[PDB]
């Protein structure tokens, strides 16, 4: 009953601002339940000043 | 000349053979895959000649 | 010139997997494209997936 | 960035239950939910009978005279006998039975760990006076789908002709179904709610099943906190 764990992140910077970092080892249906997860929080709720 | 039946085949390890019984003939009942020898059969071929 | 013959009977069970044909009685045809996880299937408010 | 908490944890039947989880903030009872029902359909501890090695059958396609139940018949129904298990990883059990009658699940022998949710459940019919059926049910413990075809590449010489495979069935949970209503604290903003309506075949209790789902959860999110 162990669970894979991911490796290897390289993060490829696009200028200063944005950039597409990636995750290989994640297995059956767990890249949705974490992108989405994080897609969550990230859109929503997050500190910031405007 | 006649080919034959029997379980003794050129060039094959014990656990080729094993599934064979004493005659040459799989098991009833012996689950196999791809490449596992169901029948032994052998037919002559003299002089090489290599 | 055949002195013996040996005949073997196999069961193989198969299940279903991309590139199968699928149809209903209406004239509907198919060809199973991805075998898809419960976790993404669509559910209804009852929780029972697709 | 106020953090939840369980509550009420609602029995109903040995099957299903509705856990509650009260202090969730603005649409964090959708974040969880969903990522919740993810990881409960998925990836669970489950022991699903796997080798079975029975009294005189050669292959899961024959018939045992004096029982009605095609051998592949009743190879399917092992699948679906639910037990638990608490200090083995696989524990083989000794099925004996005869006589004219049902042979239920609850006619195995008992042992220390052996805990048969379904005593009821029908693992095959028994048609004549003498006839016997002793059967080795070797049950072990995992994860997800193994199906009985991806088994045989180890092998390493598996021989015993009359242990049959089935397929792994391995996991609790049936249905699972999360309801976010707004819960308001006597005290506060708006606050939600989270109802995660589960069904099961009763060899995980609740309270434990949601705890090792989240722990895998932060587990993965291990290597996410940095790069």
């Amino acid at each position: 009953t162990e669970f894979l764990k991911p490796r290897l992140v390289d993060i490829e910077q696009v200028s200063s601002t944005h950039a597409k970092v990636t995750l290989e080892p994640l297995e059956r249906g767990f890249g949705h339940t974490l992108g989405n997860a994080l897609r969550r929080i990230l859109l929503s709720s997050m500190p910031g000043c405007a | 000349g006649p080919e034959e039946i029997t379980a003794d085949i050129p060039n094959v390890g014990e656990a080729a053979l094993s599934k064979l019984d004493e005659s040459g003939i799989v098991y009833i009942g012996a689950e196999v895959t791809g490449g596992d020898i169901l029948v032994g059969k052998v037919t002559p071929k003299g002089e090489t000649q290599l | 010139g055949v002195l013996k013959i040996v005949k073997v009977y196999l069961a193989v069970k198969r299940r279903i997997q991309p590139g199968d044909k699928m149809a209903g009685r209406h004239g509907n045809k198919g060809v199973i494209s991805k075998i898809n996880p419960i976790e993404d299937m669509p559910y209804d408010e009852n929780g029972t997936p697709v | 960035f106020l953090k939840p908490r369980l509550v009420d944890i609602e029995q109903v039947s040995s099957t299903h239950a509705k856990v509650t989880l009260e202090p969730l903030e603005r649409g964090f009872g959708h974040t969880l939910g969903n990522a919740l029902r993810r990881i409960l359909l998925s990836s669970m501890p489950g022991c699903a009978v796997t080798e079975v090695e029975i009294d005189g059958v050669l292959h899961e396609y024959s018939t045992k005279e004096g029982v009605q139940e095609d051998i592949l018949e009743i190879l399917l129904n092992l699948k679906g006998l639910a037990v638990r298990v608490q200090g083995k990883d696989e524990v083989i059990l000794t099925l004996n039975k005869s006589g004219i009658g049902p042979v239920t699940a609850a006619d195995i022998t008992h042992d220390g760990d052996v805990e048969i949710v379904k005593p009821q459940h029908v693992i095959c019919h028994l048609t004549d006076e003498n006839a016997s059926i002793s059967m080795r049910i070797k049950v072990q413990r995992g994860r997800g789908y193994v199906p009985a075809s991806t088994r045989i590449h180890s092998e390493e010489d598996e021989r015993p002709i009359g242990r049959l495979l089935v397929d792994a069935c391995y996991s609790p949970v049936e249905r699972i179904a999360y309801n976010v209503e707004a819960a308001r604290v006597e005290q506060r903003t708006d606050l939600d709610k989270l109802v995660i309506e589960m069904e099961t075949n009763g060899t995980i209790d609740p309270e434990e099943a949601i705890r090792r789902a989240a722990t895998i959860l932060a587990e993965q999110l291990e290597a996410f906190v940095d790069l």
